[PDB]
């Protein structure tokens, strides 16, 4: 009962943190980005390894914190801070900074939310032309080896929703995420190795287990 | 230091062959799970 | 007790006691019709793609790691399969391999013979990436390797881990067979057409890899042949295409 | 065609085409109630004394004689069954013997197994007495020899009188089993309780001796091995004591 | 130069053979008509 | 799965698994009654003519042309059979042949076993003759060669030729049997009485004659025995002559 794919599966995680700024001198740490894999949490990743194919919702859940920069100006007195949390789907226009058209289009959802209250949630279907992700292809993205198209699942973007000339803060957003209704197809042998890098399956040779002492040796009864 | 059974194999008679083959040979073991078997309070592999 | 097949201008011989494992318990079959009904018409040749291919053997010696084949492209050369394989941008079929030895009773050794679906391989280069010729040499077979291999963009093929990061005691999960000397000889496995879409285009992607691997090696005394012959042979199962009018 | 037989926490395996010998057509059982009803009760084991006890293989050279055991008390180190022995005055009970071989069919040889009821054995000198040690070693066989002995005290034990005087082709008046190497490796006796009184005591009295003696000797050539093992299991069957209380 | 079809044979493994037995040996091939068989025009035989 | 089988005061041993050749479909049976209903009475023995005659064992080595056998006076010699001979003036008679092989599995090799109507040979010297002595010598086999002989009278019998001026690849034309070393070591032929008359004399015509043509060598390795050795065994069937009163 315990060991049904559901539950198994179903189970929420922090796999990505972040941090942005009002004000700075860089323009590209005034926003935060994920792009939605499950490549990049390890222990996530190995679970999903043993099928082959895999079909699921997402749910995810923002945690937002922020602060004023130590930098020197005290003595202020501020409304809550408002932020906007962006998906793109797949085949979506990309921001390249906070002042851009992209921030309005009318086809990328996008959530509102001031401090103080609950923390934003959003859920997002199965969204692919095919049928299933798959975990392993062995072939060419049309070229790259071991990437296809069809897995893609589209894009986070958050930002700060002040007017001009903003007073400075820093905020950092922790993404908790969550697959439902999950169905997987074709088991596999468990991940013997570590893994290398996020995209590939390179790995270094591993020994199948540890040694005893001798084919014979069994330890003494207590 | 376990608390657990164990398995052991002897040599009843020894191995006898003709002329003509190979003189060593081996022993493979294969391992399962029987229909009954249940598990509890899912949590985090050591292995990774 | 032997049994004589014919599928269309070839015959082969096997017996009539053997073995036979269906995937996932699932045999081959079109995609019934109504998929894509309107403008996705399929066609099917069942001309001479329902035909036995066979492949050259190879040779099972004292210290040999083990071979490897990819699916399709081991049959871009295969008569018409082959030619349909470049007449259409679309396709998909199911199979039937025969694995078969020439071995006395004076020899001795293990064989396991497996279908692993999505058979991703590793660089020899961690940070590096595999090549395609690395991958695959069409009929010919690729070689595993007994130590760690180098090299640019070479598949890391050591046997232990199967060129795929995990322990080779574990490839049992997939459909598979043992093949031990002393009791039997020969191995089929049917496997079905299995991807996450319908049908797909046969040139780039490799739907599964027929692996044959040694756990216990050859061994022979005095006077005896010093190898064994290993021999492949496939049919293919319900192929079809995209209608081309 | 193989069977696993479990017996307690015992496992063996043996094949399902094996042949068995029941001794005089009598399967073993429990004295029924009443021969002696009013103050002699009994009691029953029958928790581990019922399951599979292993002894040491011996090993069959190309000048091997032959070797002997005597039952009870080949069993008075066996766990439960040996310390039922120690606490009970009075007992009783049938057996099944397994006998098992390993041998290639490059091996030859026959064996003759025998289970000879009240196995008295003469002395090697003709006005001596046997001793105590001479007649058995519990768990460890006893061996014949290939010409007459000598010695105080010990059996005299040339392998063609078979320590009794008689002549060894005659011992298939008893429950017996061949064992051809050419044509099988097993041999199953069930043997019930033969006695002149209901019970008895398990100490100074041997119900049976069980003997295997080679009537055609191993033979091997180039670099086969050079000996062949055999195994005897032993299963109580039906025991029976005195009641305690 | 005929335009018929021919038939061949392979080493798909090799002869493996435990220790004292013979090393080569042999294949033999019979042939015969199956029950669909015709003949027309009688003539004379080129052998005598 | 052996069978005894006993014929008068005869017995020998075969296997259940026998195959049995029914030369042209016909068992052997008496000519009914009325051929030759009023001067021509015959009479049957069916005393000691329906028995096993077992001749002396040919030895099969490496270079053995083979080996045949004249039908009858082969068994002019045979205690009654040969008696009947001399006695009566006319006969007939059908026969069972049994040929048996003792080999082991190290050995190999392939023997055709035939029996040929009227086997009409040819002289060694084309305008010659050939005698009575190099047809036959009874209960002892002539013997086939390698290579083409000479001399006065005898037979030419280079073994390619069978002494008939045929192609030796085709005499499986007549009752004929296969033993393949590998697969069974054992051949049975019923043969009827055939002839363009009923009844004959039997010292001056030779009715049928046995022949056994190893195809494939007999072949064997380091400390086999270096001969296999060959057993004919015959019982006469049906067996009638004319009345004497």
């Amino acid at each position: 009962s315990e060991s049904s794919i559901e539950n198994f599966l179903c189970r929420s995680a922090c796999v990505y943190m972040g941090e942005y700024h009002t004000t700075n001198t860089d323009t590209s740490k005034l926003f935060a980005s994920w792009t939605i894999n499950a490549r990049r949490m390890v222990q996530m990743r190995r679970k999903l390894e043993l099928f082959t194919y895999v079909r699921f919702d997402m749910e995810v859940t923002f945690v937002i914190t922020s602060k004023q920069d130590q930098g020197t100006q005290l003595g202020q007195d501020m409304p809550p801070l408002t932020h906007q949390i962006m998906y793109i789907p797949p085949g979506g226009p990309i921001p390249k900074s906070v002042t851009d058209y992209t921030w309005q289009t009318s086809t990328n959802p996008s959530i509102f939310w001031t401090e103080g209250n609950a923390p934003p949630r959003m859920s997002i279907p199965f969204i692919s032309i095919g049928n299933a992700y798959s975990n392993f292809y062995d072939g060419w993205s049309h070229g790259v080896y071991g990437y296809n198209t069809l897995n893609h699942m589209g894009q986070i973007y958050v930002r700060h929703v002040n007017g001009s000339s903003p007073l400075p803060m820093t905020s950092t957003v922790r993404m908790y995420f969550k697959p439902k209704h999950v169905k997987v197809w074709v088991p596999r042998p468990p991940r013997l190795c570590q893994y290398k890098n996020a995209s590939t399956v390179n790995f270094t040779p591993t020994n199948i287990t540890e040694k005893r002492q001798s084919i014979n040796y069994i330890p003494e009864t207590v | 230091y376990t608390s657990a059974g164990n398995v052991t194999c002897w040599y009843q008679t020894g191995i006898v062959v003709p002329a003509g083959t190979p003189t060593s040979c081996s022993i493979m073991c294969f391992v399962s799970a029987c229909n009954d078997f249940s598990v509890r309070l899912l949590k985090d592999t050591p292995f990774i | 007790r032997v049994r004589s097949i014919t599928l269309g201008n070839s015959t082969i011989t096997t017996q009539e006691s053997a073995n036979v494992v269906v995937a996932y318990g699932r045999w081959p079959e079109y995609l019934k019709d109504n998929e894509a009904t309107a403008e996705d018409q399929p066609t099917q040749p069942d001309v001479a793609t329902c035909r036995f291919y066979t492949l050259e053997s190879v040779t099972w010696e004292r210290d040999s790691p083990g071979w490897w084949w990819k699916f399709p492209d081991a049959l871009k050369d295969m008569g018409l399969f082959g030619q349909n394989m470049y007449y259409h941008y679309l396709g998909r079929a199911g199979y039937t391999i025969h694995v078969q030895c020439n071995a006395s009773k004076f020899h001795q050794g293990c064989l396991m013979v497996v279908c692993v679906p999505e058979a991703e391989m590793g660089c020899s280069q961690v940070d590096g990436t595999v090549n395609e010729h690395s991958l695959s040499e069409g009929e010919t077979a690729k070689k595993f390797a007994s130590t760690s291999t180098n090299g640019t963009n070479t598949v890391q093929s050591i046997v232990t881990n199967a060129g795929m990061g995990v322990g080779v005691g574990n490839l049992t999960i997939f459909p598979h067979q043992w093949i031990n000397l002393r009791t039997n000889n020969c191995a089929t496995i049917v496997m079905p057409y299995i991807n996450n879409v319908p049908m797909d285009n046969m040139f780039r992607h490799h739907n599964f890899t027929l692996m044959i691997i040694p756990f216990v090696p050859l061994d022979y005394s005095s006077d005896s042949s010093t190898y064994v012959p290993i021999t492949v042979t496939v049919a293919p199962m319900c192929a079809e295409y995209n209608g081309l009018r």
